[PDB]
């Protein structure tokens, strides 16, 4: 004869948590609250370009080295670029005190 | 490498999606950027329990 | 089934319906289907969308420099910078991974007690009428069309419709 | 009405009765009337006021001074400090934020919950001798004074007073 | 009794029984005792394992050495890693004390809504062939013996096993 029942809603997915009474634990639909991917690229900000020093030291830059494009036409930008071992220090070497503080300074 | 493309945050792993609060990518970041953990995860539930028989 | 269903008097969940995550089994002559029950499910859906609202929102992102760099000769600033920072990270780490662990409880407390709700919304009309049966279902000792499913659905039975005779059919047993 | 009542079975509150925060409306033959459950109340009001004793003493504050200041010397120490400062207000506003949310959440559920017990509470002691009506309320199929008004409130009835008048009056219907 | 047990329409706990946190009392010809609910208490249980390993593990302690010192020539330094540090140190004491109340409350609340549960249990079974008492127990129409404890413990009754014996029993009542 007639029957009335509840329902609810079940899928096929196996996507999970960790749960406080549980782990693993299965349910139909999430969300991914975390960013885990980097695109692996140098984008720029927001259409502001970055500066590229390509092979330079800031030394290499603010100075003037010849090896390294002056740019003038680069009035501001959105963040430095080096790598992490710059090839052009200084042809003729020096101390350079304060380093850091140039760099903090020039942060922007 | 160096690209045309666009952002809002960025770090030397890559430029990155500024939509989401949270990475546990790399601590070292420019922009308007997420915050870093030590983590591999974090899924909050939108629906529920999956069981069929 | 914190609240009693769910893993409950419930066992498991149900695949064929997909227009919203809760609603009706009908079994009637005409036949039997599924049917979801869009009030409650989107009022509770607008309730995660202003959580996740109320969890992302609530950060504010700066336009930031994370790094520094220093010399050898302060290393006072070094192993402090990291320790500043290496504190912020682990704070962060903490509070958010109780907070995504304590919500999705408190997600599945709230599906719960929203189908336990309506069970007793269910059971709020069909008292007497119509009787337990398993779990997760009613029997009526009377018969019942789709405009009687549509009513019952939306918070409407008309109790003197069929009391008489679940009356007499309750009689036999 | 998480839990079933309000904005549940129940649709709203009540303005007339401001002595306590729960109660009961008495409806008899002398008139009508409300009047307050001081007991669980007052108990809950002494979790109300536990709570807000275990969120303002749990700071500590110190005999502090925040600010600094720098030369354009030492920029590493302001946009570190900077960081470092904004780092903390940005902690305890996430926290806090989160905090009043869900402790609002959880102080709705605390009513829902403590109105739902005494629901169970109202419906132990008069489960056949009187029925569910509507929502929120049971008729007696007898008859109820102010003296019963008041043994109901502190949990007494003695069961067979008006146990054979329900039997009777029952009958009809 | 938060959900309306424990200081609800329970009054309070037994000392007799230690297996296990939860059970029933048997009361039968042959006797009485107490006899624990491994089931749903082992559940819980593994419940709160998960959780503590869940708090304790969540933290990442480094290979760490904590402090510093300094001249009285940088005071900035000083009342700066101080305040950074007390910062720290203010801000995992608030958010740890008021992870040890809640947790604990959402405990009560785990073992009050888990008990709750299985009281629906025992009444799904023994609907009508058996009736609610005072508090916390049933009184049955008919006679059980250890094998119908035991049954009726893992979820087993044969509903029509004494459905007439309570049906004929009930009815001098
Ligand atoms: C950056 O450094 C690399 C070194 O790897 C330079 O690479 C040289 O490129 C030239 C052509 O431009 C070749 O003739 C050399 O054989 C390359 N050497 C190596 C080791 O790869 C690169 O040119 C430098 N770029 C700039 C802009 O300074
Ligand atoms: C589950 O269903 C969804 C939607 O049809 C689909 O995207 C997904 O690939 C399916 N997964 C499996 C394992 O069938
Ligand atoms: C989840 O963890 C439990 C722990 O016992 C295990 O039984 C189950 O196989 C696991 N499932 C997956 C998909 O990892
Ligand atoms: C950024 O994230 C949002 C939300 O996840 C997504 O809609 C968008 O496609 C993403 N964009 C890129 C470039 O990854
Ligand atoms: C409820 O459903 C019935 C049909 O089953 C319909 O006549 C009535 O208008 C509906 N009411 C509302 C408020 O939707
Ligand atoms: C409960 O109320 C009745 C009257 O309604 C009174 O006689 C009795 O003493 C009261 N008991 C308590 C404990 O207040
Ligand atoms: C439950 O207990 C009964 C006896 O009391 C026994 O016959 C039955 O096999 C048990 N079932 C399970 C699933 O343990």
């Amino acid at each position: 004869e007639d029957t009335i029942c509840i329902g609810y809603h079940a899928n096929n997915s196996t996507d999970t948590v960790d749960t406080v009474l549980e782990k693993n634990v299965t349910v139909t639909h999430s969300v991914n609250l975390l960013e885990d991917s980097h695109n692996g690229k140098l984008c720029l900000l927001k259409g502001i370009a970055p500066l590229q020093l390509g092979n330079c030291s800031v030394a290499g830059w603010i100075l003037g080295n010849p090896e390294c494009e002056l740019l003038i036409s680069r009035e501001s930008w959105s963040y430095i670029v080096e790598k992490p071992n710059p090839e052009n220090g200084t042809c003729y070497p020096g101390h350079f005190a304060d380093y850091e503080e140039l760099r903090e300074q020039l942060s922007s | 490498p160096m690209d045309e493309c666009d952002a809002k945050c960025q770090t030397p792993q890559g430029a990155i999606n500024s939509s989401l609060p949270f990475q546990n990518v790399h601590p070292v970041t420019i922009g308007e950027c997420p915050k870093y953990v030590r983590s591999a995860k974090l899924r909050m539930v939108t629906g529920l329990r999956n069981i069929p028989s | 089934g914190l609240f009693g269903a769910i893993a409950g008097f419930i066992e498991g969940g149900w695949t064929g319906m997909v227009d919203g995550w809760y609603g009706y089994h009908h079994q009637n002559e005409q036949g039997s289907g599924y049917a979801a029950d869009q009030k409650s499910t989107q009022n509770a859906i607008n309730g995660i969308t202003n959580k996740v609202n109320s969890v992302i929102e609530k950060m504010n992102t700066q336009f930031t420099a994370v790094g520094k760099e220093f010399n050898k000769l302060e290393r006072r600033m070094e192993n402090l910078n990291k320790k500043v920072d290496d504190g912020f990270i682990d704070i962060w780490t903490y509070n958010a991974e109780l907070l995504v662990l304590l919500e999705n409880e408190r997600t599945l407390d709230f599906h719960d007690s929203n189908v336990k709700n309506l069970y007793e919304k269910v059971k709020s009309q069909l008292k007497n009428n119509a009787k337990e049966i398993g779990n997760g279902c009613f029997e009526f000792y009377h018969k019942c069309n789709d405009e009687c499913m549509e009513s019952v659905k939306n918070g409407t039975y008309d109790y003197p419709k069929y009391s008489e005779e679940s009356k007499l059919n309750r009689e036999k047993i």
